[PDB]
């Protein structure tokens, strides 16, 4: 089973449980 | 010889190739074509190719000309028909292959595939 | 159509290629009648000739050349390098850090001068 | 028409162009973040850098062994990633001639690429006995997910938009969608 | 599918056999890994003799071309490991080493002619007589000629080495040969390593040669440039003592 | 040992070709290796052809397949002429095959008439559908000739 | 076998020392292997079915006859008639394992024609050898009193060494970039035969 | 010196001549030899090298990669040479294992140191194929 | 067969071989610690 | 089963040690160039932010001749103008130990 | 007559050579008896249309003018019959040459520069290609087995001389013929 030996492994490794960018959309806009 | 002369008197040795597959095959190399690509230096690479193909006839034909007059060909070269006609020299894979083989190439086939 | 050429189609066949190309089956026939002359010649010279010169020859046939296949866990294929040493090489070059860049320049720069294609015409 | 920047070609007329300079069959080509540059593998085991604006080739990156079989530019345009036959993903970046990043781990050739949206993740997948896709990490270059499953060649990846879900496809027909967080 | 029934049956029912046997193979237990991970992970004591082979240092690791003597310590472990009990002939150690000496003049010769250009001349003493020479450039090749038509007449005389004046000014300007060199030249053929991938492989996966010097040096896109191109003209704590540490371990290594 | 689809006999051909006689063992082993690699091509050849989009085998895909394996070229196989098949018969339940070839002149291969040129490449465009209708035009295909669920 | 016709024509090429066996048995063997490894039908005439009747060497050997003495002329004219096969047919023919590889008894014409090729083996590489071993010195190049009863006057020459005819023979089985250029761009090794030098 | 217990020890212990051991008065010396034997090889297939500079002809990152190819070479021929001569029932290693490697795998061939044809079988198919051809 | 370079190998062996002598032939546990450091 | 770990499981074995290892990651999209190069420098590690390395570079006369002139013949001394590791010992306490315990049985 | 041969002096007197040969085996073969050809002619395509401007890709084609080409070579080289698989395996290995030459060609153009000095170094440049135009070339023809006297005389020499040949072996066939007939 993986589980089981998931659970051995992690165990062994101890594991503990600025103003122009609107100017310019403004324009864009109007 | 020097290489400017020979680029410039190409206008007199321009090979049989076609303009059509220098451009086909050296756009598959990875070159543009004549109009992009000084027009001599298409001439020149088709004119070695050329003399890398007649170079490799006349061994071919070498070779086939001392086997004329035990007596079996060299296994490994098959391909034929009934003999051809008359006493003419023919173009048989035996030669090609014999001659080729000093380029480093291999045309080694099967003859009987059962 | 000869034998084993009608069987080399069904095995294609039987792998998902739809389509085909006459000659195909006639390359592989070949190739395999030149691999086995290359490989019996090469015995031959090592050595009637037993088992163990065919498996020597095919040893060393395999030290310069057919370095592929779908080998998976630890099957040399894809060029033959062992996963440790491409591990070292990894750690190796994944130490430095990543290049610094300004906005300013996030698409325009390129290499040094040195590894362009400047002037080739 | 198609419209170059160098004055020689003032205003021709053609609407299609080529792009020469490779020597073997292209596998991919990505343009670029409209466009001005564009990237191309082949077989030769090659990556070039091309450009929109002259139509002529700016620079070659040879560190690859083998062929090239994709390339992808990343989502906003400056690094992009490739894989291909030696089993091993690159990350590039245009400023540099050599790979920034080398990421190791897969066990045969490599099919298929994909960028997360964020631009600090890269998918992969491989064929043959290990068909696992697999999740790396820009900066550190190592593997984080590893997705099973699939039985047949896998053909294409992509990423959804949101950031959160992935959808890979194989021969077979079967379209799959993972849970990138839970690996499920 | 319809016509596949007949394409089957075009066959021989021998054949058709031959190929419904497949079923019986025992599958692909690949149990053949297992000495692979193995690996990867009165009488004659044979075992104690094979164990000397790694006491000699390598020719990389001490920086001495190898030699008879190297040679002939590294024969015998090969031999006993492959059952040869008497051991190996007396003269194959120089055998061996002329093999070597040759192996690599030639791969060296082979990455030099692809890359070099104006070579010595032919006209005695020096340049590569029988063997395959360098291209020569017009110019060089006419100042050549001149040079040797006047040293018949005893006008100009030739160097400690016999290089001629032309001769010893070309190979003036020619530097060592660097890795640049050696990835171009292996673009072109094999060069004599097509039974070495590690070496070739190491070549194609390293830094550009001149990239970590110039590690900062960038060029700009630019269309209105000719080509594109703008180029610009708990005790003793590590987080405290690490540094200490640190120096006492770099004193220690040396 | 296990099954060979290769058929030791055409080993055996190849041995006596080079006046070698072969055991039983030495035949099998020889077969199995044969086998392996061609194996081994198919799979690098797969690999390419299914690298390009598609589902069609051709000769280049095959060339690529044993350039990355380091093994010599095969020149000449990708000539347009038709291939046929001869018969000869050595017995009873023994036949061989043989390429067909016949001799030609200079001549008739020389003078003979180039094929046509195809047309250059170009793209169209129309509607597949149109909010999940497909319009019938010709264009998209008949309704005459698996796109619809139906538990 | 045969070493005193190497030596003199060791001799006649610029060799005036004293070779040792080594270089002695090295020549015999270099010349052994390329003997037992060894107008006209192909010219445009036979082209057609029937036929129809018709109708710095050189430089270096005047230098050294102008720069002889009268004695050592005689002895180069004498060396000169050295030779591998003349009125030697039989002891030939047994170094040469005639027998065991063709048919045997050929005509002379045949061992006319090996011995000229034999002495232009020799010839060159004794040529080359010259040049190499000229070559180490010079590159090399870059104490007791009084005197003895059997010192030499002057010395100052020495003889070819085997280390230099294994170079010369080195550079001399080198072939021409046309037998390779079709292994441009890819990783396949080159295999041939002995080239015939 | 045979028996394996060793020569030189300072311990309490005989042919009748024993051989002399090998001994050099003064000199250039081993230790200089072999590090200037690769500038050597260098300059004998460099062509030859001017007045007032040798030695530099190839970088730190090329000697490397020579001296890898040195050992790799050795080490990959002398282990297919004692294999194939074990193979042939030989109880010891000769030159000619070491030359046939070397000519059928490298294409080296190093001098001074000392055919196939069909059966009848397959004439008997040519004959039968060529027979069916006309 | 796979590939590796020979200094890997050479200094890989080496180290085993120490390692053998040191632990004599793995009676031996000197990885062991007896306290609290 | 016998082996404690068929190799067809290794990666599921991984991705699921790789799962519990990392359990978040950061999967929230960007917008533009800016916030990419932000995300990048923030998420910088110490451990993968070196720099690149450096490019590999290469009157007692007469006392040192005495000495070596001194040391001619000599066998052992010679070459070196030293690691013990007590082999031959532990082989013969090994050797004891073993004939010891076997000579407990008779 | 994109898809012929270009017109020039050295397709020029090949069409001699040929034509000088089949007459003179005309000649042989009316002695013999004491059969019949017709010249070469190299056929054409319709007229074809390309967008924008760029090479004609068509590979059934351009393999099949390069196998008339190869076939007329091979005839000068002075054979009368030949076998189809020889004659595609001669045209398969001349492509392959032609792609590694160009191959070549482009592998040295576009080398990694190298650092300048001397004079280069004095005006301040840094780097300057490591090939110039001339040596490219060179090395481009040296690599193949090449060189430009080779090509010269293959150009100049052999086709006149063999042509030279040709006309004397044609004018003693015809006098023998003569006073045979006589």
């Amino acid at each position: 089973n993986l589980n089981q030996i998931v659970t051995d492994y992690l165990k062994k490794k101890g594991f503990t449980r600025k103003y122009l960018k609107a100017f310019l959309l403004l324009k864009n806009w109007i | 010889a020097s290489l400017r002369e020979f680029l410039n008197k190409m206008d007199d040795y321009a090979p049989i190739i076609p303009d059509a597959v220098t451009n086909y095959y050296m756009t598959r190399a990875g070159l543009p074509p004549p109009p992009q690509t000084d027009i001599r230096l298409a001439r020149l690479l088709a004119l070695a190719t050329q003399k890398f193909i007649a170079d490799i006839a006349a061994d071919a034909y070498q070779y086939s000309r001392i086997r004329a007059s035990l007596g079996i060909q060299r296994p490994g070269y098959g391909g034929g028909g009934q003999g051809g006609s008359q006493n003419r020299t023919v173009l048989t894979m035996e030669d090609l292959g014999m001659a080729v083989s000093e380029f480093g190439v291999n045309v080694k086939r099967s003859e009987f595939y059962r | 159509r000869p034998r084993d050429a009608r069987t080399l189609e069904l095995l294609l066949t039987a792998q998902g290629v739809t389509s085909f190309e006459p000659r195909v089956s006639q390359l592989l026939l070949d190739f395999a009648y030149r691999h086995t002359a290359a490989v019996l010649s090469d015995a031959l010279h090592l050595s009637s000739i037993t088992a163990n010169a065919v498996a020597l020859a095919i040893s060393s046939r395999l030290g310069y050349q057919f370095r592929g296949g779908g080998g998976g866990y630890y099957g040399g294929g894809g060029g033959g390098a062992s996963k440790d040493w491409m591990l070292e090489l990894a750690r190796e070059r994944n130490k430095v850090a990543l290049p610094r860049v300004l906005p300013s320049e996030w698409g325009v720069r390129l290499p040094g001068e040195r590894f362009v294609l400047s002037g080739v015409s | 028409p198609l419209k170059s920047a160098l004055e020689n070609e003032k205003n021709l007329k053609v609407n299609n162009r080529k792009l020469i300079g490779h020597s073997g069959p292209v596998y991919g080509v990505s343009f670029s973040d409209s466009s001005k540059l564009l990237l191309s593998c082949s077989a030769d085991g090659q990556i070039r850098l091309w450009s929109l604006e002259i139509w002529a080739c700016l620079c070659i990156y040879k560190a690859h062994d083998g062929p090239v079989f994709r390339v992808l530019w990343g989502p906003h345009g400056h690094y992009f990633a490739s894989a291909g036959w030696d089993k091993t993903v690159r990350v590039f970046t245009q400023d540099h001639a050599s790979a920034v990043r080398i990421m190791v781990g897969h066990d045969t050739s490599i099919s298929a690429l994909a960028w997360h949206p964020n631009g600090t993740y890269v998918f992969s997948a491989s064929d043959e006995m290990d068909k696992s896709i697999r999740m790396w990490s820009v900066i550190t270059g190592n593997c984080v997910r590893i997705f099973t499953g699939h039985t047949h060649y896998i053909t294409a990846l992509e990423c959804a938009h949101n950031g959160k879900i992935l959808a890979s496809a194989d021969t077979g027909g079967n379209i799959f969608i993972w849970d990138i967080e839970k690996g499920t | 599918e319809r016509r596949l029934k007949g394409e089957v049956m075009q066959l021989p029912a021998r054949d058709r056999r031959r190929i419904k046997e497949l079923a019986h193979n025992d599958f692909d237990p690949y149990d053949a890994l297992a000495n692979v991970l193995m690996e990867h992970a009165l009488k004659m004591n044979f075992d104690l003799e094979i164990r000397k082979r790694y006491a000699q240092p390598l020719a990389v690791e001490s920086g001495e071309f190898p030699d008879t003597s190297n040679i002939e310590s590294r024969m015998l472990p090969f031999c006993y490991e492959a059952g040869l009990s008497s051991g190996h002939a007396p003269d194959a150690a120089q055998f061996m080493s002329i093999a070597t000496e040759t192996f690599i003049k030639e791969v060296m010769s082979a990455i030099f002619s692809r890359t070099r250009s104006n070579g010595p001349g032919d006209s005695g003493s020096a340049g590569f007589g029988l063997g395959s020479g360098w291209i020569q450039t017009h110019r060089y090749r006419k100042q050549l000629a001149k040079e040797e038509e006047a040293f018949q007449r005893g006008e100009i005389s030739r160097d400690k080495m016999g290089l001629l004046p032309v001769e010893a000014k070309a190979a003036s300007e020619r530097g060592p040969l660097g890795m640049a060199d050696v990835r171009l030249a292996l673009e072109m053929g094999d060069c004599g390593l097509a039974g070495f991938p590690v070496i070739v492989k190491s070549v194609i996966y390293g830094w550009r040669e001149g990239e970590l010097e110039n590690w900062e040096d960038y060029t700009y896109v630019d269309p209105s440039r000719p080509d594109g191109i703008a180029i610009p003209s708990w005790e003793g704590a590590e987080p405290e003592t690490s540094d200490l540490l640190n120096a006492v371990l770099d004193s220690c290594l040396a | 040992g296990p099954k060979l689809l290769w058929n030791p006999e055409n080993v055996r051909d190849v041995a006596d070709a080079l006046g070698i006689t072969l055991s039983e063992e030495p035949l099998r082993l020889l077969a199995q290796d044969v086998e392996y690699r061609i194996g081994q091509v198919i799979v690098e050849s797969l690999r390419f052809m299914r690298a390009a989009n598609r589902t069609t085998l051709t000769v280049q895909d095959v060339s690529l397949a044993l350039r990355v394996l380091d093994v010599e070229p095969l020149y000449g196989y990708e000539s347009t002429r038709p291939l046929r098949y001869g018969e000869a018969s050595l017995g009873p339940g023994q036949p061989l095959f043989y390429i067909d070839d016949e001799e030609v002149d200079f001549e008739k291969v020389i003078n003979a008439p180039l094929p046509k040129v195809p047309r250059d490449m170009t793209f169209t465009a129309h509607w597949l559908a149109v909010e999940g209708v497909q319009p019938s035009i010709p264009q998209n295909p008949t309704t005459a000739e698996d796109l619809l669920p139906k538990g | 076998a045969n070493w005193f016709e190497l030596c003199q024509m060791m001799y006649v090429s610029g060799e005036t020392g004293e070779p040792s066996l080594e270089t002695t048995g090295i020549i015999e063997d270099i010349v052994r292997q390329q003997v037992i490894e060894i107008g006209l039908p192909w010219e445009p005439a036979s082209f057609y079915s029937v036929e129809v009747p018709e109708r710095q060497r050189l430089r270096k050997a005047d230098e050294r006859t102008k720069a002889m003495t009268k004695e050592e002329y005689v002895t180069w004219s004498e060396f000169r008639q050295a030779s591998f096969t003349y009125r030697k047919g039989k002891r030939f023919r047994e170094w040469a394992g005639f027998g065991l590889v063709t048919d045997s008894k050929p005509s002379d014409d045949i061992i006319d024609i090996l011995g000229f090729l034999t002495f232009e083996m020799v010839q060159t590489l004794t040529e080359e050898a010259l040049k190499i071993k000229e070559q180490e010195d010079l590159h090399r190049e870059r104490l007791t009193g009084g005197g003895g009863l059997f010192d030499p006057p002057n010395e100052g020459r020495t003889p070819v060494e085997p280390r230099h005819i294994q170079e010369a023979f080195r550079r001399l089985q080198q072939r021409p970039k046309k037998a390779r250029a079709m292994l441009n761009g890819t990783k396949l090794q080159q295999r041939t035969q002995l080239k015939l030098f | 010196n045979i028996g394996g217990a060793g020569s030189g020890r300072p311990t309490y212990t005989q042919p009748a001549l024993p051989k002399t051991p090998a001994f050099q008065l003064e000199g250039e010396g081993e230790r200089v030899l072999n590090k200037k034997k690769l500038d050597e090889l260098v300059r004998q297939v460099c062509g030859g090298t001017a007045e007032g500079q040798d030695g530099n002809m190839l970088t730190p990152e090329v000697e490397e990669s020579v001296l890898n190819m040195a050992d790799a070479f050795v080490d990959n021929v002398l282990h297919q040479a004692c294999r194939n001569a074990k193979e042939r029932g030989s109880k010891v290693l000769e030159i000619r294992d070491i030359q046939l490697v070397l000519e059928r795998v490298y294409n080296i061939r190093i001098p001074g140191y000392a055919k196939v044809q069909p059966n009848s079988n397959w004439i008997k198919k040519m004959s039968a194929v060529q027979a069916a051809k006309v | 067969p796979v590939f590796a370079p020979l200094k890997r190998q050479y200094q890989l062996a080496r180290l085993h071989e120490q390692l053998q002598a040191a632990t004599n032939g793995g009676r031996t546990n000197i990885f062991k610690v007896v306290g609290f450091g | 089963d016998h082996m404690e770990l068929d190799p067809k499981n290794i990666y599921e074995v991984e991705a699921k040690i790789l799962l519990a290892t990392y359990p978040k990651l950061d999967l929230e999209p960007t917008k533009n160039a800016e916030e990419t190069i932000a995300k990048l420098e923030k998420l910088a590690h110490p451990e993968h932010s070196h720099k690149p390395p450096e490019p590999k570079v290469r009157d007692e006369a007469l006392a040192a001749e005495q000495e070596r002139y001194m040391l001619t013949l000599d066998e052992r001394l010679s070459s070196k103008l030293w690691e013990p590791r007590f082999e031959r010992f532990k082989l013969i306490e090994n050797i004891k130990q073993e004939h010891a315990e076997k000579k407990e049985q008779e | 007559g994109h898809f012929t041969a270009p017109s020039s002096r050295l397709t020029r007197r090949i069409d001699a050579n040929i034509r000088q040969m089949q007459e003179t085996r005309k000649l042989c073969s009316k002695i013999g008896v004491i059969i019949q050809t017709h010249p070469f002619v190299e056929a054409d395509i319709e007229p074809h249309y390309i967008s924008g401007e760029g090479p004609v890709m068509a590979g059934e084609v351009c393999r099949s003018a390069l196998q008339r080409s190869v076939a007329k070579i091979f005839y000068h080289a002075g054979f009368e019959e030949l076998q189809p698989s020889a004659l595609d395996c001669i045209t398969d290995i001349a492509s392959d040459y032609f792609q590694k030459l160009v191959r070549t060609f482009n592998v040295y153009r576009e080398a990694e520069k190298k650092p300048a000095t001397g004079a280069a170094a004095e005006r301040g440049a840094r780097f300057v290609p490591r090939f110039t135009p001339e040596e490219v070339i060179l090395h481009t023809l040296d690599e193949n087995g090449h060189d430009i006297d080779s090509l010269e005389a293959y150009a100049r020499d052999e086709v006149e001389r063999l042509g030279n040949k040709l006309a004397q072996i044609h004018e003693r066939m015809k006098g023998h013929l003569a006073d045979l007939l006589r």
